[PDB]
């Protein structure tokens, strides 16, 4: 895990706004 | 606190593939709500726009490679992102067996309309397992952000 990572953080910001 | 290098940069540029599947540069409304309908969430027109105008630069409904750094390097200066963690541990350990199990990782690979084994799996516990315990812990997990 390293490149799925950068991803569900991005996800998790956007939805939460 | 913790910069991202031109070596981070890769992983950035490699990481927007993901999300534009077009190859142009673009992370569009409709596929961020890809997304959206493989954690579990129903995408409504009033979202999607809405996320992008956050980091839209043009304004059209998709977004780009260089304000993307921008919105990850900038809740990631407050070191409160602790609490941002535990949102990427929700998705990957679904029943908190207390760290990542290999069953649900790949429930999150199959649900994205992908079909991968279990050798590869090994792969993220060499890369995230200090110890070899087969499963992924969030104290490790903090530390996999800055690990090139």
């Amino acid at each position: 895990l390293k490149v799925l990572v950068k991803a569900v953080l991005f996800a998790c910001m956007l939805m939460r706004k | 606190a913790d910069q991202l290098t031109e070596e981070q940069i890769a992983e950035f540029k490699e990481a927007f593939s993901l999300f534009d599947k077009d190859g142009d540069g673009t992370i569009t409304t409709k596929e961020l709500g890809t997304v959206m309908r493989s954690l579990g969430q129903n995408p409504t027109e009033a979202e999607l726009q809405d996320m992008i105008n956050e980091v839209d630069a043009d304004g059209n409904g998709t977004i780009d490679f260089p304000e993307f750094l921008t919105m990850m390097a900038r809740k990631m200066k407050d070191t409160d992102s602790e609490e941002e963690i535990r949102e990427a541990f929700r998705v990957f350990d679904k029943d908190g067996n207390g760290y990542i199990s290999a069953a649900e990782l790949r429930h999150v690979m199959t649900n994205l309309g992908e079909k991968l084994t279990d050798e590869e799996v090994d792969e993220m516990i060499r890369e995230a397992d200090i110890d070899g315990d087969g499963q992924v812990n969030y104290e490790e997990f903090v530390q996999m952000m800055t690990a090139k």
